[PDB]
Order: C-alpha cells, then sequence, then structure tokens
C-alpha cells in the first residue's frame, strides 16, 4: 500500500529548496512515486514546479507527504529527513 | 559622479555594454497553422538544443562560479526538460497553435501562476522563467545564436541584475555590472556579490549614452565616474598609493 506521514513545516521545508529539487533525483533513484499535500488539502505533487511553489507559501503550516513503491519509505524517510535537517 | 549602493566592493574600470536581451512579447501574433506533428517535433527537437545547452552553461558555472548559481539552473534545467512543460505546448498544437506563439503563451500562462505565489522565497523564479522562455525563443530557430556577443573585456549594464543574463556572457570577459534596480538580496544579487564580483545599483542613468563609452565603477565607494577629468584619475591612483588604501582614504564628503 502507499505510506505517508505528517510533517510540520517551521517556515522551513528543509534547506532552501534543494529539498524539492533532490527529490526529483530520488525519485528517479528510488523507486516510487512521492506526492506532497498541504492542510489546505492541496496537492502539491513533487512532479510539477507550480506545486512546489504553492508548498513554499506553506512556512508554518502542516503537510502530508505521500510515497508508493518499494522504495515508497526510502523516498518518504528521505525527504522527511530532509525536512528535519 | 553618480552615487550608486555599492552591493559588492572591489574596483574595475571598462566600457558599458547592455545584454542583447530585449522584450520580443512584442512578437506576437494569431493565426492558424497546419503542423502538429512538425511543430510538436520541433520543439523537442529544440528543448534537446535548449536543455542541453542550458545543462551545460549550468555545469561551467559549477566548475567555477558558485554552487549556488547551479542550484538555481539546474532547478530550472529540469523544468524545461520536465515533460510537462514540453506536453503543455504540444498541447496547443493539438488544437493548431504554433510553437513560436504557443511556447510564448505556455510561458505567459505559467507567469502568471508563478506569481500567484507570495513567498518570494521563490515566486520570484518568475522572473527566471521569463529568461528560459528567451532562450527557448532564439533556440526555436537554428538560424539564431552564438554567444551573442564576446567581447574582450566591459561591464553589464541592467536595469535589474539578472541571473539568467549573466549566465548568458561569459565571466571572463565580464568583470562587474552596474544595474539601476536589483537590489536587496535578488538570486542574482546574492549570487554576484558571493562570487566577489564588483556590482552597484541606483544607477539612475540610461544605457543609451552608455553604448561602449568609459564606465569606472567603485564598489568600495560604490560611485561612477564618466570620462572625468584624466587629472583627478591620476591623483586617484596616488591616493590609494599613499597608506590608507583601505578605509575610504581622507576625502571631501562631511569632511
Amino acid at each position: 500500500m502507499t505510506v505517508k506521514q505528517t510533517v510540520e513545516i517551521t517556515n522551513k521545508l528543509g534547506m532552501h529548496a534543494r529539498p524539492a529539487m533532490k527529490l526529483f533525483e530520488l525519485m528517479q533513484g528510488f523507486d516510487a512515486e512521492v506526492l506532497l499535500r498541504n492542510d489546505e488539502g492541496t496537492e502539491a505533487e513533487a512532479n510539477s514546479v507550480i506545486a512546489l511553489l504553492m508548498l513554499d507559501s506553506a512556512k508554518g503550516r502542516q503537510i502530508e507527504v505521500e510515497a508508493t513503491g518499494p522504495q515508497e519509505e526510502e523516498a518518504l524517510a528521505a525527504v522527511i529527513a530532509l525536512f528535519n535537517s | 559622479r553618480i552615487r550608486a549602493l555599492p552591493a559588492a566592493p572591489g574596483v574595475a574600470i571598462a566600457e558599458g555594454w547592455q545584454d542583447a536581451t530585449l522584450p520580443l512579447m512584442e512578437q506576437v501574433y494569431q493565426a492558424s497553422t497546419l503542423d502538429p506533428a512538425l511543430e510538436r517535433e520541433r520543439l523537442t527537437g529544440a528543448l534537446e538544443e535548449a536543455a542541453n545547452e542550458f545543462r551545460r552553461y549550468s555545469k561551467r558555472f559549477a566548475a567555477g562560479a558558485q554552487k549556488e548559481t547551479a542550484a538555481i539552473f539546474d532547478l530550472y534545467s529540469h523544468l524545461l526538460s520536465d515533460t510537462r512543460l514540453r506536453r503543455e505546448l504540444f498541447a496547443e498544437v493539438d488544437k493548431g497553435s504554433v510553437a513560436e506563439w504557443a511556447v510564448k503563451t505556455v510561458i505567459e500562462k505559467f507567469a502568471e501562476q508563478f506569481a500567484a505565489l507570495s513567498d518570494n522565497y521563490l515566486k520570484e523564479r518568475a522572473g527566471d522563467l521569463r529568461a528560459l522562455g528567451q532562450r527557448l525563443l532564439f533556440h526555436l530557430d537554428d538560424a539564431n545564436q552564438g554567444p551573442n556577443a564576446w567581447p574582450e573585456r566591459f561591464i553589464l549594464v541592467a536595469d535589474e541584475l539578472s541571473a539568467t543574463t549573466l549566465a548568458e556572457l561569459p565571466q571572463d570577459r565580464l568583470v562587474g555590472v552596474v544595474v539601476r534596480d536589483g537590489a536587496a538580496n535578488s538570486q542574482a544579487a546574492i549570487m554576484v556579490r558571493a562570487l566577489g564580483i564588483p556590482t552597484v545599483m541606483g544607477a539612475d542613468i540610461q544605457p543609451s549614452v552608455l553604448h561602449r563609452r568609459t564606465l569606472i565603477v567603485d564598489g568600495y565607494r560604490g560611485e561612477l565616474l564618466v570620462d572625468p577629468e584624466p587629472v583627478l584619475l591620476q591623483e586617484y591612483q596616488r591616493l590609494i598609493s599613499e597608506e590608507i588604501e583601505l578605509s575610504r582614504l581622507a576625502e571631501d564628503d562631511v569632511n
């Protein structure tokens, strides 16, 4: 099944924007689709630049990262690790 | 004799040259063309020439410039290459739109989407997008390209410091640049500053009377001289050679 995890954005989705950029590289290195979602219910598809811009406004908001696939854990873990600094 | 805000300490002397970057939106035309595939394929072929050109561009910067630059471009490089942008353009053609205009329209439509964002930390990206389209416009025609102009020495003169603009001209031939705005910590203002290249802003002068005139930029004093009396410049050299060539040297201003 799919694997997601709620992560609170303390006015910093991670390191500047590398996290979002790296995600694109991770999706290619790891088998699984990663999707981001804001508490507002806005699906910030990690495969869309427009979505990344919307997340930026999520400074202090809660989001729900979802990952599907065999390495979904890695992808999700990698994103969470980057978000946690 | 113009007082400009020094964004990056240092002094440099060279002529003033403006980038061949000029508005191409006024070239927007409406018409119907039969090239569904011809156009679609044309876009893909153009991307390979543009995408590869962009990836190679940043690659050169990372090898020298700074790491921030690569982070910025690298991010955009994947954008244009993103099957998302390509598919979008092809979508317009599916109706009978022309890449030339289609690509411009698609980029224009996105410009509004990028702005909609409030977070300037990235929203500003819009400005970068516009530059990306300009590159595609030229790449869309193998009849237009080339370094655009690789001189021996000179400075960039733009109303606002645009990282994309610099990523177009060679730094080797580019030392400093004076803008009339590009204030704050703009992506191009933060990258250039960290690069250690003289930069000044607040210039309330037009590039029209700059063509290739002589302009001495002084990041240290963020001042801009204009073919001033050669005599004054002579003393300047002796002023620094004096001793206190650090602070601001005993000069006028508030005595």
